[PDB]
């Protein structure tokens, strides 16, 4: 549910970087295709903005 | 969020947009060293030519803007030709409306104003080039004026440009301290070409062959560029020094 | 093309005009300059500054003549001064030397260059100029007068003031040393003394550009024999002449 | 310094110049500066071995100069000039210069000449502190003896 | 660092670079191979023109357009954008022809286009061109050959190349200039343009192609730009087959 | 590795040139390790695969696993980052230490934006947890460690955002670009998925490729 | 992402996206099929009503006394460019007494669409025309892409399900070029071409709009009961 | 303090423990803890209130010209200097230069002397060496359009 | 001047009456050989050579991480002369922060020790530290500080001379037909660094796997220089140094 949090598009900014938000997002991505077949797991995303994704 | 994206001021009083131009100038890696002789001005510069397939005659960074005014360009070559075109054009116009050939002093201030306006627009990109205008004037003698993307300029006893120019500035400064005379002296222009080439070989810690040099000298009532054939006769003249 | 017809000076939300505020930061970054108003002259003063010693100071200018009776000296950005000096000479001829045939009074010319200021605190595609000028002069009915034209576009008449990075310390020195009779020669001793405490680099008659708006010199007139006209009142001091008055501290 | 061309050959070339040494001697009589040019033109070769080989010849002319009583000045100026350019190596020259000092001793020149000559030689090794240092104390004790 | 720096082009990025214009070199990267061999007596342009379907009409599309009577202009990248750059230089050239009544020099013409592409990079309101051109011809001062980058950069050339197969082309033109560093014939150079289009077709060996060749030469064409057609074009074709065998 | 499903090179449909460029840098220095020693050149230290998402850079690695039959150390770049101080770094050194043993090796890293970039210097925060685990990655690619029996296969769909020290030929020698399918290659793709479900021969593959 | 808002902003993929977007206006559009022989060109368009009470919208605009164009995009966009083509066809008859070449008319069209896509505050024109005509080198079929790009083909389509139409043309490719002088046969070969771009909509005497131009036939639009022989 | 990690909790305990017993150390013959930090915006103000740390010493990275000449002068008396060198040419160049950078500068000049093979530090060495370890141009570098 | 000499003779430094230098900071754009330069001098000098990644001395454990670092110098003193070599000191020599997290504040505890270990009241005899960094700009101001580290060697991109030398070092080793193309290649290869050169030899060599030639053509060299050049420019340029 609601991945406006943890879904921000990756950018470089020189303040600190978007590192904490994207750390979580990139973990996710790799386990939605594996480097091996994933099991029976259907995933529902629900968002208010598909533009922050 | 928009203060470093058009040429308006920042909370600091600085213009970062204007500043980025100064960080674009030194990305071409082309050095220049320019000294005022006794009755000439000599400017020597590198001519990097990367690939085999470039025709080397065409690669240049010495532009003839008048009979008396040459202009030596450090920074990207698109910005170079647009500053060069605007210069030739203004030189013609001056001749037209005032009846004598344009003196350098005036071209220096004229390209400066155009630089100034370019940082007080919002739709004009400041040209990122440092141009050095070398001349021999009949009222103010041999001069060097260096303009820059902001719109400041000052005269020079000598000046250098490029990313290794901190080094070149050091050699020339020592030279004019020790001697205690503001300009280099030697009567013949040919030999100011020799002194000038030594100071680039010492400073950069590199030797130069004929295709790596491209030399412009403004003497009296004429600007020429030395052919690469004639530049070797100078490279030999350093072997007897 | 041009589509920039919207002002980039806009009201800030707790009040004030943000660009003009910022631009005044850029004034206080630059060199230090001062002016002292006597009873028979005004002196103006500035320090030269270069990239290296390889620059010449001889061809450099920072004090300019706008009319022979009215000079200017700035503290702030070099580029902005350079164009704004030229626009000042231009409006001074075009709007009083073609209309009333002569150079304009100091009050009037000041008022025109504040309106040049004003039309880059406004209009599209422009930011404020980043200088503050002293425009000192002499007219025939308001006497010697010193003004400060600023990035806001206001003017203030002054009797002695300073602008630039050492402005805060300079004016306190000048508040306590001011007096209601000064001669122009006595004015000079104040201005040099103050400008010596704001320099920490080298001090010479070649690195302090000093100008007087004294009294009339017919040796700069260029000609003799019309007694109706009286030569440049403006007179920039050569390096040799300044150096004696430096020793005189 | 070092080069991959004038190792063996140029050592043999200095041996050719030595058969041409009497021509150089005869030329030295007419103008000393004319004779001197050939030995200097040889010392423009970078290589330690050939450097040692060449300079013998320069010291051999420096006996001619020392023999004459108005040519003794010339060698002082030359050695000034040798330090100042670069020499051609900084190993070579410092040894050769001692041989000059040696010659100063055994020449038995006018007292007037000897005094000036030792001052000109010491002026050169004033700021320096390598091999030179040891030498310097060796000619200064001898200069101090005259005074 | 600040966010921005890619939405316009009269921004500079914090490293003094562009964007759009750096992005514009990638628009040019998807283009068709196009080479130019500078021979002593003129220029030979040759261009791979893909037959992308079997429904195209063969030998009725061209990407080699003549400007005046003696300057060929040949482009790769965005093809509509590329015709507009040639179109500007037909107006510019025509203006020159009226004012001074001589065919515009190759160094004069180079100067005229160059400014034009540079001018579009100075505003935030005009899109920088995403084409690279190779153009040259024969004028009174000899033959010259120019490549004009999308950045508004151009230089002299002895061989130039653009598109996808620019990697193989650049490498194959070094060889031809080391065979003949003392110059080569314009008759001959037709056949070499053929050979270096077929070796550069190996990034693009998925499909099939029509080779179009043109030349402007002083000694066979009298210094007027014409198309290589008829029997001569089929000899060059047969040449290329035998080489790639 | 526990054997990742064989795709062969009939399920890496199209993109021939990339398979060619990849096997030269990774598969030949294993098998033909003798021929480069003879040529006196050194083998790569790695390949980088970059392009737009969905072009089967992850596919090509999965293939490569099945084909070389050596130890393939699967790695996901946010797994490496660890909240205990420098235990993220312990993970770098051990994984690579492990690769010395099980040699010859291939480490396949998925993502590289979780070892992020090096540009932070501002007083307020920074994240210097990310930087440290990245700078440890570079010290294993250096000359004192093994690199002649450890290849690193790196795959990412951003390449701009990266710091230059991961980059340069000699940390990641190869810079392989993946484009999107050509007209003919789209056709090749469609026909290799369709073997898994039912078809009829009315289906003209060509029409679909054009679309 | 943020690259899609304007017509000036490249784009990391070498593209500009907005022109890409305008090319999808052609895809959501209805089909028209062109095919030509060596003597007659045919545009076979399928007209589209909204509802039952609705009329059908003209898809073939006669542009001149020897030119006709057909839209497959925005109806307002098609009206702008059609005037511009008439204007330049009439400026050629007036000044040089010359029937405007078909090959030249694709280049005139070309540059009107480029100059609004390079400019700020403009847009691309999201309509593709198939332009037939018979000039001095014979029959021509031009496909105008909203990209600005002009290509000359022996038979093409644009629309929705259009690919299915290119295939009918692709098979029947070596046949139709060789039938000349017999406009009956080309027309039928083009009706069958556009029928493989159906999906329960059919063709009738109010769907099918044919127009031809010949060597021996000036520009004729058949509609009504004049497309009732040629289903 | 984050005040949830053990690393931080252990420093919390130390910081209270030092501070408490600093008050215990009161009214003793001992002079309380002297402590230094090159930073000063990072310190808790609980130390910096009266009755703990009392005397706050300031050290500038600015020096006036009379006070500058003295630092170069003591370090240079420990080394050897040519009678052909002077230290008043050295201090005008900078308007801002902290006392340790003077030390390193003096080192550089004497390091350079080993290269040239010099006992003394001649002013030539000294000047070249001076310009090395200066740097720090980022507002005068190419940014003279603020003056 | 710093590393060989006071080991051999500190009598030289004593003449002048000046202290011997200790502490070298090497900084450069990547692939300039800064790690390489130190690796080479470790086998030559013949003192004990501690090799230390700066990012493997930081533990989880609370100030164990500092315990290691003190020992490292205490080992050094006892094996003197010795050399401590730290690679990539951006890791624990970072900027000051003190608005970070717990992880970054940990770094302050190890850095603060290492700063005092270098100069305190404890003096170092012949213990010499060569640190290497990819940017001197994001190192701590207290570390960087003049006198903390002494000689500040810039490692530049190889000059017009240097390029030829580097190309020759990697090409002598290979089998080849005889390559006289360096006269072209150095000219072409401007804006490169040492690592990319070393890669051009490898790249030329991969064209010869395709030709099945057991010698690298000088033709293969022209291609290599281009293959390296294009990819490099595109994907990101390299750092600039203050
Ligand atoms: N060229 C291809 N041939 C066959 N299948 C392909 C091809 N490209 C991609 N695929 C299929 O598409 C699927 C999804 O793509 P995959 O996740 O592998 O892509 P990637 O570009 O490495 O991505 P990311 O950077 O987003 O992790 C693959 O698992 C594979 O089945
Ligand atoms: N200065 C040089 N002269 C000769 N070879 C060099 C030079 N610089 C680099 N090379 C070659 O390139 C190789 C790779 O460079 P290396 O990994 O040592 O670089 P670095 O600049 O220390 O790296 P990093 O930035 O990752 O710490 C060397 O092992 C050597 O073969
Ligand atoms: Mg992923
Ligand atoms: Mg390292």
């Amino acid at each position: 549910d609601e991945i406006d949090a943890v879904g921000g598009a990756r950018f470089d900014d020189g303040a600190g970087g978007d590192n904490e938000v994207q750390r979580t997002m990139l973990e996710l991505i790799t386990q939605l295709d594996g480097f091996d077949p994933r099991g029976n797991i259907k995933v529902m995303f629900a968002t208010n903005r598909p533009n922050t994704l | 969020g928009y203060d470093r994206h058009i040429t308006i001021f920042s909370p600091e009083g600085r213009l970062y947009q204007v500043e980025y131009a100064f960080k674009a100038t030194n990305q071409t890696n082309i050095n220049s060293l320019a000294v005022r002789g006794k009755d000439c001005t000599v400017v020597i510069s590198q001519k990097k030519v990367p690939d085999k397939l470039l025709d080397p005659t065409t690669v240049s960074y010495i532009f003839c803007i008048s009979r008396t005014i040459g202009m030596v360009v450090n920074g990207p070559i698109p910005d170079a030709r647009n500053a060069a075109l605007r210069a030739k054009a203004e030189a013609a116009e001056f001749r037209y409306k005032y009846g004598y050939d344009m003196p350098c002093d005036v071209l220096a201030k004229r390209m400066a104003n155009l630089s100034q306006i370019y940082t007080q627009r919002a739709y004009m990109r400041p040209l990122g080039v440092i141009l050095t205008f070398v001349s021999v004037d009949e009222e103010l003698g041999p001069s060097i004026y260096k303009t820059d993307p902001a719109g400041y300029y000052v005269g020079y006893k000598a000046t250098a440009t490029g990313p290794k120019q901190q080094e070149i500035t050091t050699n020339l400064e020592n030279h004019f301290k020790k001697s205690k005379i503001d300009h280099i002296n030697e009567e013949s222009w040919e030999k100011v070409v020799e002194f000038a080439i030594t100071h680039m070989i010492d400073a950069l810690g590199t030797e130069f062959s004929k295709n790596d040099l491209e030399v412009g000298v403004a003497t009296k009532d004429k600007f020429f560029t030395l052919s690469a054939e004639n530049i070797e006769e100078r490279l030999v003249a350093i072997a007897e020094q | 093309t041009d589509r920039y017809s919207f002002s980039l000076t806009t009201f800030s939300p707790s009040g004030k005009l943000g660009q003009i505020d910022y631009a005044l930061t850029a004034v206080k970054q630059g060199v230090t300059s001062l002016g002292i108003k006597a009873t028979n002259g005004v002196v103006i003063a500035t320090e030269k500054k270069s990239s290296s010693p390889l620059a010449m100071s001889e061809t450099l200018s920072k004090v300019s003549l706008l009319t022979p009776d009215i000079g200017a000296v700035y503290s702030g950005m070099g580029p902005d001064y350079r164009v704004l000096v030229d626009k000042s000479r231009k409006v001074a001829h075009t709007s009083y030397k073609r209309i009333y045939g002569e150079y304009p009074p100091t009050k009037l010319l000041v008022s025109e260059v504040a309106k040049i200021m004003q039309e880059a605190t406004q209009s599209g595609g422009v930011r404020p100029f980043g200088v503050s000028l002293l425009i000192a002069g002499h007219d025939e009915f308001n006497g010697f007068s010193l003004y400060q034209v600023d990035p806001s576009g206001s003017y203030f008449p002054w009797k002695a003031t300073a602008i630039g990075k050492g402005s805060v310390a300079a004016k306190t020195f000048l508040e306590k040393r001011w007096n209601d009779e000064l001669e122009l020669e006595d004015a000079i001793h104040i201005a040099l003394l103050t400008l010596k405490e704001s320099v920490e680099g080298e001090f010479n008659g070649d690195t302090i550009e000093l100008a007087i708006i004294g009294d009339e010199n017919p040796d700069l007139l260029g000609y003799t024999g019309i007694p109706t006209d009286k030569g440049p009142r403006f007179r920039k001091l050569t390096s040799q002449e300044i150096n004696d008055r430096l020793e005189a501290l | 310094m070092s080069r991959d061309a004038p190792i063996k050959a140029d050592k043999d070339y200095s041996q050719i110049l030595k058969e041409e040494f009497p021509k150089i001697d005869s030329l030295a009589q007419n103008d000393c500066n004319s004779a001197l040019d050939q030995l200097l033109v040889l010392e423009k070769k970078t290589r330690q071995a050939s450097d040692l080989a060449s300079s013998k010849e320069v010291l051999a002319k420096i006996v001619d100069l020392l023999a004459s009583r108005n040519k003794w000045d010339d060698l002082n100026e030359q050695l000034t000039l040798l330090s100042k350019k670069h020499g051609q190596l900084k190993l070579s020259i410092q040894y050769m210069i001692q041989k000059v000092m040696e010659y100063l001793k055994s020449s038995k020149s006018l007292d007037l000449n000897t005094r000036i000559s030792v001052i000109e030689t010491i002026r050169v090794v004033t700021e320096n502190k390598i091999f030179v240092e040891v030498e310097r104390a060796r000619v200064t004790k001898d200069l101090v003896e005259i005074k | 660092i600040g966010t921005g720096y890619d939405l316009s082009n009269s921004v500079f990025s914090p490293d003094g670079r562009n964007f759009q214009v750096e992005y514009a070199v990638k628009a040019v990267e998807n283009g068709t191979t196009s080479i130019g061999i500078k021979c002593n007596d003129g220029v030979v342009f040759a261009v791979e023109k893909l037959i992308t379907s079997k429904l195209l009409v063969p030998q009725k599309n061209v990407k080699i357009q003549v400007v005046d009577r003696h300057i060929g202009c040949v482009y790769s990248g965005l093809i509509p954008d590329g015709r507009h750059l040639v179109n500007r230089g037909r107006e510019e050239a025509a203006s020159f022809k009226k004012l001074y009544k001589t065919p515009i020099p190759i160094p004069a013409f180079a100067d005229r286009l160059g400014q034009y592409v540079q001018a579009h990079t100075l505003y935030n309101s005009v899109r920088p061109f995403g084409v690279s051109t190779i153009f040259g011809g024969v004028d009174k001062n000899g033959a010259h050959l120019y490549m004009l980058e999308p950045s508004g950069s151009y230089w002299g050339y002895k061989g130039a190349a653009t598109g996808k197969g620019r990697q193989s082309a650049k490498a194959e033109l070094e060889k031809l200039v080391d065979h003949h560093p003392e110059g080569l014939s314009a008759r001959e150079a037709v056949k070499q343009a053929a050979k270096i289009i077929y070796l550069a077709h190996e990034d693009n060996k998925e499909k099939d192609f029509e080779l179009e060749i043109s030349w402007c030469s002083l000694s066979e064409t009298n210094g007027l730009h014409k198309f290589v057609k008829g029997d001569l074009l089929q000899e060059a074709i047969d040449f290329a087959q035998k080489e790639i065998n | 590795v526990d054997e990742k499903p064989t795709e062969t090179y009939s399920d890496v449909g199209g993109l021939d040139k990339q398979i060619e460029e990849l096997v030269e840098a990774i598969v030949l220095p294993m098998k033909r390790a003798d021929k480069f020693k003879d040529m006196g050149i050194r083998a790569p230290k790695g390949a980088l695969m970059y392009g737009p998402p969905g072009t089967g850079k992850t596919l090509l690695a999965r293939a490569c696993a099945a084909q070389t039959n050596a130890t393939f150390l699967k790695l996901a770049a946010p797994q490496l980052v660890q909240m205990y101080i420098g235990e993220g770094a312990k993970l770098v050194r051990d994984a690579f230490a492990l690769a010395k043993e099980k040699a010859p090796t291939i480490i396949f890293i998925d993502e590289l934006d979780a070892i992020g970039t090096k540009r932070f210097d501002s007083e307020k925060s920074g994240d210097r947890e990310v930087q440290r685990t990245m700078l440890e990655l570079l010290n294993q690619l250096d000359g004192f460690s093994s690199d002649d029996r450890v290849k690193v296969l790196a795959a990412t769909n951003r390449v701009d955002v990266l710091d230059p020290a991961l980059l340069r030929s000699g940390r990641l020698d190869r810079k392989i670009e993946f484009p999107l399918p050509s007209e003919d290659s789209r056709a090749q793709i469609l026909q290799i998925h369709s073997r898994k479900m039912t078809t009829d021969d009315d289906i003209n593959w060509q029409e679909l490729a054009r679309s | 992402n943020n690259y899609d808002g304007d017509t000036v902003t490249f784009s990391p993929t070498g593209r500009l996206f907005q022109v890409e977007y305008a090319l999808e206006a052609i895809k959501q559009g209805s089909v028209t099929v062109g095919l030509r022989s060596n003597t007659h060109a045919v545009l076979v368009a399928l007209k589209r009503n909204a509802d039952e009470l609705s009329s059908y919208q003209k898809k073939i605009i006669k542009c001149d006394e020897h030119m006709g164009l057909s839209l497959a995009g925005l109806a307002p966009d098609a009206r702008v460019l059609s005037n511009y083509l008439r204007q330049q066809c009439n400026y050629s008859s007036l000044v040089f007494n010359r029937k405007l070449a078909v090959e030249r008319a694709g280049h005139l069209l070309c540059d009107k669409a480029q100059k609004n896509t390079q400019s700020y505050g403009g847009r691309p024109y999201g309509v593709g025309l198939l332009i037939i005509g018979y000039d001095k080198s014979g029959a021509h079929l031009l496909e105008f892409q909203p990209s600005g790009n002009v290509t000359e083909l022996y038979g093409t389509a644009i629309g929705a399900r259009s690919q299915g139409a290119k295939t009918y043309l692709e098979r029947t490719l070596d046949t139709f070029i060789k039938i000349d002088g017999n406009p009956d046969e080309l027309i039928k070969a083009g009706v069958e071409a556009i029928s493989q771009s159906l999906r329960d909509e059919s063709l009738t005497v109010d769907n099918l709009s044919i127009a031809i131009v010949g060597k021996d036939t000036p520009f004729t639009i058949y509609d009504g009961e004049a497309v009732a022989k040629y289903i | 303090f984050d005040a949830q990690t053990g690393s931080d909790r252990e420093v919390q305990r130390i910081l209270i423990e030092l501070l408490t017993q600093m008050d215990g150390f009161d009214q003793s013959t001992n002079v309380k803890v002297i402590m230094a930090t090159n930073r000063a915006d990072t310190l808790d103000p609980a130390l910096l209130r009266p009755g703990r740390l009392d005397r706050k010493i300031e050290f500038p990275s600015l020096r006036d010209r009379r006070e500058r000449r003295l630092i170069f002068g003591t370090i240079a008396s420990k080394m050897s200097l040519a009678p052909e060198a002077d230290l008043d040419s050295l201090i005008i160049r900078n308007d801002s230069l902290s006392g340790a950078v003077i030390a390193a500068i003096m080192q550089e000049a004497g390091l350079r002397a080993v290269r040239k093979n010099r006992y003394v530090i001649l002013q030539s060495d000294l000047e070249e060496a001076y310009a090395t370890q200066v740097k720090t141009d980022n507002t005068v570098d190419k940014f003279d359009f603020y003056k | 001047e710093v590393i060989e000499l006071p080991l051999k003779n500190p009598e030289i430094f004593q003449r002048v009456g000046i202290k011997p230098p200790k502490g070298v900071l090497l900084y450069g754009p990547p692939g300039t050989g800064k790690t390489l330069l130190a690796k080479a001098v470790a086998a030559t000098i013949g003192a004990n050579f501690i090799f230390s990644p700066a990012s493997g001395i930081v533990d989880k454990y609370i100030g164990e991480s500092a315990r290691i670092i003190r020992e490292m110098f205490a080992y050094a003193k006892e094996h003197e002369p010795c050399i401590i070599f730290m690679d990539e000191v951006d890791a624990i020599g970072g900027r000051r922060f003190s608005e970070g997290t717990s992880a970054d504040r940990e770094i302050q505890r190890t850095l603060m020790e290492l700063l005092t270990q270098m100069d305190g009241f404890d003096n170092l005899g012949q213990t010499k530290i060569i640190m290497a960094t990819n940017r001197p700009d994001t190192l701590d101001p207290a570390l960087l500080r003049p006198g903390r580290l002494d000689r500040k060697v810039e490692i530049p991109l190889p000059n017009e001379a240097g390029r030829l030398e580097i190309f020759k070092i990697h090409t002598a080793k290979v089998k080849k037909t005889g390559e006289f193309d360096f006269e072209a290649a150095v000219k072409m290869s401007d804006g490169f660094n040492g690592a990319d050169i070393r890669n051009c030899a490898t790249e030329a060599g991969f064209f010869a796997i395709r030709d099945d030639r057991d010698h690298i053509n000088p033709d293969d060299l022209m291609k290599a220089v281009r293959k390296v050049a294009e990819v490099k420019k595109l994907e990101g340029t390299i750092e600039y140094q203050k």
